């Protein structure tokens, strides 16, 4: 039965995949994506970029100067935040779920 | 960020389109610029395949190879030529730059040895930094009235190009005869053509670090006048293997003194758990010496080798002993200049190399600041 | 008349930025604006 349920997991759902994605998005590992998102946040920098119009678009015009992606996978990149800034230091929060 | 390449003279030109054969094999191109059945970002060179080629005798040639569908002998008549056809070739160019969605670089492929397009080569970087001046500018020169036409393109190379990959045929020949055993010229430039291939190595492949061409140069020029750079590849097995045999001066492609930034690229898939291993034996039996002032390192990243062509790997360095080749050159002019409108332009030339030797002795000392 | 296409003005361009007020306050709906303003003109 597990040995069943296990390869189940990796020849039908593709769990091999979702890793080896996920690192593709979240741990920066494909260059042309990092190096298009965070260029493209550091050009404004309040009130401004903080609404869902911006930065819930900024990640649909991030996607295509990837050059890696745009599958299935690719999706459900929900680019929310945790907090509202107020207003030379080196922190901005923001999340990647 | 495209990328664009000019290749002039004859050595341009040949180097080139082996650089065009050796770069169309790695992807999946028929020579008939058409994909094949058979991840490699193809974007930065090829354009819908088309390459972002610019040719300035053998063009016929070129054109009579299988690969049609991929598109004097003073300095001062080679600088004449380029201002004659001013208006004429620029257009080219700005069709190709702007027609593009952001020019990021310039590769350059030229020959210094008395060419007509050495003097070509004089004039276009003058004007690269006339119109663009926020494009860089990257060149693969060539080194051997021969001192002539040599000592004075490096007056302009100095100030306008922001790196410099030199390649001198001597310690290119002395690699033929070796481990080749020719004893040509389309037979030296395989090697040739090899090394600029892997040196964007990490461009055509997308990788953490270092994904565009001011992410390599930054790191190892530390000031715009010490801006020159030197190469190695091993491959002609783990990573202690390649390391090591890239430091011996009988692969450098260059005929006190040390280091100010090394760039190792390795293209296999060995382990990487034992690249720190390699770094810590490199550092005990202290095979390489380096800057005294500030805290220099050794920088190493990965990537992989195309999938339809093993461990290789190219190493780049910043070497101080670089000023020997300059000293060769500028003695024998001095010896020319006693034994052959105003001969000015001759005289500043001579003046400023003079300047960047010194510039280069200066650094090999604790004390380089102030 | 020469007192009437002023009183237009006036009418008509407040009547305008009372849209781009409220079709800016939101989560296209937002590249509408892009659309009347071109030239940076409405920036007020
Ligand atoms: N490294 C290298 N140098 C070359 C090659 N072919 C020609 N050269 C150099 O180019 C120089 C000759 O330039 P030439 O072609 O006469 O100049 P042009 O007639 O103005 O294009 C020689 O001094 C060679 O050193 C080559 O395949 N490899």
């Amino acid at each position: 039965v597990n040995k069943a349920a296990v390869d189940y997991f990796f020849v039908e759902l593709h769990l091999e995949a979702h890793y080896e994605a996920l690192r593709h998005f979240l741990l920066m590992e494909d260059g042309e994506f990092a190096q298009s998102l965070s260029d493209l946040l550091f050009e404004k920098l309040p009130g401004e970029l903080l609404n869902p119009l911006v930065l819930n678009s900024v990640l649909s015009k991030a996607l295509q100067c990837s050059l890696h992606g745009d599958t299935p996978h690719a999706s459900n990149l929900s680019l929310a935040l945790k907090y509202l800034p107020e207003v030379p230091d080196v922190l901005s929060c923001l999340e990647l779920r | 960020r495209e990328i664009i390449t000019l290749q002039l003279g004859q050595c341009g030109n040949q180097i080139g389109f082996e650089f065009w054969k050796q770069l169309c094999a790695e992807h999946g191109i028929s020579p008939e610029a058409i994909v094949e059945e058979f991840t490699d970002r193809k974007d930065v060179f090829f354009y819908q395949y088309i390459p972002r080629a610019v040719l300035l005798r053998v063009i016929h040639s070129i054109l009579n190879s299988p690969y049609a569908k991929l598109y004097g002998n003073n300095w001062a008549s080679g600088f004449s030529q380029g201002e004659k056809i001013h208006e004429d070739i620029f257009d080219i160019i700005d069709r190709e730059a702007d027609g593009s969605d952001s020019l990021e670089g310039f590769v350059l492929c030229h020959s210094i040895a008395g060419g007509t397009g050495s003097g070509l080569g004089s004039y276009l970087l003058e004007r690269l930094n006339d119109r663009y001046p926020k494009k860089l500018v990257q060149t693969y020169s060539v080194f051997p009235v021969q001192p002539y036409n040599s000592l004075l393109t490096l007056k302009r190379l100095t100030q306008n190009a922001d790196c410099l990959v030199v390649l001198d045929n001597t310690a290119l020949n002395r690699i033929a005869t070796d481990r080749l055993h020719i004893q040509s010229f389309s037979q030296i430039n395989q090697l040739v053509s090899t090394i600029m291939s892997a040196s964007t190595t990490t461009l055509r492949y997308p990788g953490y670090m270092n994904n565009d061409l001011i992410g390599l140069i930054a790191s190892l020029i530390p000031t715009p006048r010490l801006h020159f750079l030197m190469t190695g590849y091993t491959p002609l097995t783990t990573v202690l293997d390649v390391m090591r045999r890239l430091l011996q001066p009988k692969n450098v492609m260059v005929s006190n003194h040390c280091y100010i930034a090394i760039l190792n690229i390795i293209q296999g898939e060995v382990d990487p758990t034992q690249v720190h291993k390699s770094l810590q034996r490199i550092r005990e039996r202290k095979l390489a010496n380096f800057i005294p002032w500030g805290p220099a390192s050794i920088q190493v990243a990965l990537s992989r080798k195309s999938p339809y062509l093993r461990v290789s790997g190219l190493m780049m360095a910043n070497h101080t002993s670089i000023s020997s080749l300059f000293e060769r050159t500028c003695r024998q002019y001095d010896k020319l200049r006693k034994r052959e409108d105003n001969f000015d332009e001759m005289d500043t030339s001579r003046e400023i190399v003079q300047q960047l030797i010194d510039e280069y002795h200066a650094a090999t000392r604790p004390d380089y600041i102030s | 008349f020469e007192a009437t296409i002023n009183k237009f003005d006036k009418n008509f361009s407040a009547h305008l930025l009372d849209l781009l007020a409220r079709l800016s306050i939101y989560s296209g709906m937002a590249s509408v604006i892009s659309r009347l303003d071109f030239n940076g003109f409405y920036t007020e």
